[PDB]
């Protein structure tokens, strides 16, 4: 029960972290690269918290940093004019894949918290991360001299 | 500067009890975290959320909401506070159905008082505060429920 | 229950759409690019149908278009001589990844329809899409001057 | 993050009255401004200073000080508060002499909780808060004095 | 029941095989390429075993070959000095993604074996494969002239 | 030269039965595969794992472990065997909880006796042996359980 709920959440966080590793193999703005690399460390710690009982690693400071990046990068982009389709420059497309895998991990983390006592920080972290990856995708399309893919 | 949360929970004692639970704040919010100084006179509910920023530390943003009794449960409807300092509007709706099935929806809005680099620290911090309280609500509401 | 069944299906369609975005970042035959881009819009609408109750978006016209692309691209390829292994040119390999993620989404859509009233169009759409992505992979290997990877 | 103020004032009713005035906070601080929520139990005095920053608005920093009765008057000696949020240490010394001549000295220290651009807004704001209260003290202390 | 347990396991093995196809589209050391290509055939056979009742395909010989590759590549790398974060050269990053998808397939295979009679070879195969993909990631970072990404 | 496995299983007959099951090897290991010649006198358990190499074929590596009864279940603690031939240390811990929920953890270590190219064949083969037995344990332990 818990192993499936717990082992699955750990695996999805791992998968997400690996997808971010693929994104990091692409050319990126120095600031974006710094944020993503730091996030990888956060995810490593997050996985450890999900695994070990009585052990916590994600704090308000982690959440605050994500909130800061969201405000920052968003204030560096023009307002959203229409629904966006995942895609664009390769970097942006990968960021969107990371976004969807992060949401997948969030679902597993939420499921885990429903069957076992878990702090709220982990789900709050990936909730913010999904939003940030969406924002970073837009930043990467921008940085590539291109634009977001719009829908009908 | 907004956060939303919605969820369902079953009251172990059935419908009448679920209606009573959602209609009395002191019951429904007994185990709710991140709402400091929570209090009520039966008519309104009030308290504060804490936004942590550097150097100032924990900055308290008050809220005050009207309790509205409805046919299937109750709501909180936010009152407007002054612009002299940042505040929060806390809204919520709750229904109790057959068998004690309860549905909740909560909405939070931070209202800032009216330099560019600094605004970034306050917006991010306030956003984190709103999400922390919103994300913990299901846990908090569940903590108020008694055993069958 | 429904949220897990429904939220999960929506997420997998989103993940699939994102993987297609990655494929679109690669060099492609103009016709293939046009089909894939249109599919992204279809998937956006499909996700909306899965999400909103009483709302439908996928029609026979969508299915017909997929059927048309299948017939078209297949009649542009030589007959299958043996089981194929996913791989080849990078484009073809990515198409195969899209194929498997599409099948994953189909499983989630089928699960959703089992616990909630849902039109048949969504699963029929991704059923066809999985087959089309397989075909497009072969087209991309062909277009790259290479050939499909065969098994023992 | 510090502010100091020193000044002299004559109590119109002479020495005994000046001693009594400086030894009772409710008397000495009756007309003092910029110390919100001022209260005392005779042993300690407490309240808060307001630091105004954008978006959060007025952020209250508490202080609490011990009242110490001395041979020529009284002092306030600050108590340490927690690091969870910014606070203030309020110190003061007062003496009453022959003829009702009174001397006052007050010291304030803001203690911040432990991004570079933002720190600049908080330090500047807290500095302004400390100076405003310090600079207004002579006016405030004088407002508490009765006529001959 | 079995279809979900079985169809899901088959799909994850397929997804893993497809991710390996993406890795194979990258420049690789000839030896690494040979191992990965052979593994694709193994995974095709593995999927067939999971699908058909009374049919087996994975043997001790398959496990032995993986054990051999693990010993080989590991004795070609320096000892692990600290926890590694998935990433580095693009090839290494993709290998890590393959690693996590392989672990995902292992979870599904384990679930399947819990609800239906299944030989132990399939799970033992992917258990080893996950470890090998981790090792190959290190080999690829090495071959790229780079190093593994370390954590705090 | 090490392999580990951990997993949980529910005993259909509840706690007392789960305790009895984990404390008696002949019960717990009845359906366990890849442990050839398994036997026990109630005090220790012993058997052999098979390492397959070319030309020699199946080479048997013995193990022998002490059975230790604990408050929540039982353990196997490995005994040291001679260095004349390769052997295996088999360790395990099992607990039974409320409702018959059982937790297992097993650890295996191959101990080799003390040419470079050949060592590669033996290490790889022994590694495969350890993993095969470890990976099949959940299946084996589950095969020993009766129906409700």
């Amino acid at each position: 029960m818990g192993d499936d709920a717990r082992i699955a959440a750990i695996g999805d966080v791992d998968e997400l972290n690996s997808q971010i590793g693929v994104l990091l193999a692409e050319p990126l703005p120095d600031d974006v690269r710094a944020a993503l690399s730091a996030i990888q460390h956060d995810l490593f710690d997050l996985g450890g918290e999900l695994c070990i009982p009585g052990h916590a690693a994600i704090t308000e400071d982690h959440l605050l940093r994500l909130a800061l990046w969201l405000v920052h990068y968003n204030g560096q982009l023009p307002p959203l004019e229409e629904f966006i389709l995942p895609g664009g420059a390769r970097g942006a497309a990968l960021a969107h894949v990371c976004r969807t895998v992060c949401r997948r991990a969030e679902r597993s983390i939420k499921a885990l918290g429903a069957s076992e006592p878990l702090n709220i920080a982990p789900a709050a972290y990936v909730n913010l991360l999904s939003d940030l990856l969406f924002v970073l995708a837009r930043v990467l399309n921008r940085a590539a001299g291109g634009a977001d893919v719009l829908w009908d | 500067l907004s956060a939303e949360q919605s969820f369902t929970l079953r009251h172990p004692h059935g419908q009448a009890a679920a209606l009573a639970f959602v209609r009395e704040p002191a019951a429904a919010l007994a185990g709710v975290q991140r709402l400091r100084g929570l209090d009520s006179d039966g008519e309104q509910v009030w308290g504060e959320l804490l936004v942590r920023v550097p150097l100032l530390g924990e900055v308290d943003l008050p809220f005050r909401s009207e309790i509205v009794r409805t046919p299937q449960g109750a709501e909180l409807r936010p009152l407007t506070l002054t612009g002299e300092r940042a505040w929060v509007a806390v809204s919520g709706q709750a229904t109790a159905a057959e068998g004690g099935e309860m549905a909740f929806a909560f909405q939070f809005q931070a209202h800032l008082a009216t330099g560019a680099a600094f605004e970034v620290m306050v917006q991010a911090a306030a956003g984190v505060t709103l999400l922390l309280v919103a994300m913990a609500l299901p846990q908090g509401l569940a903590a108020g429920l008694p055993p069958a």
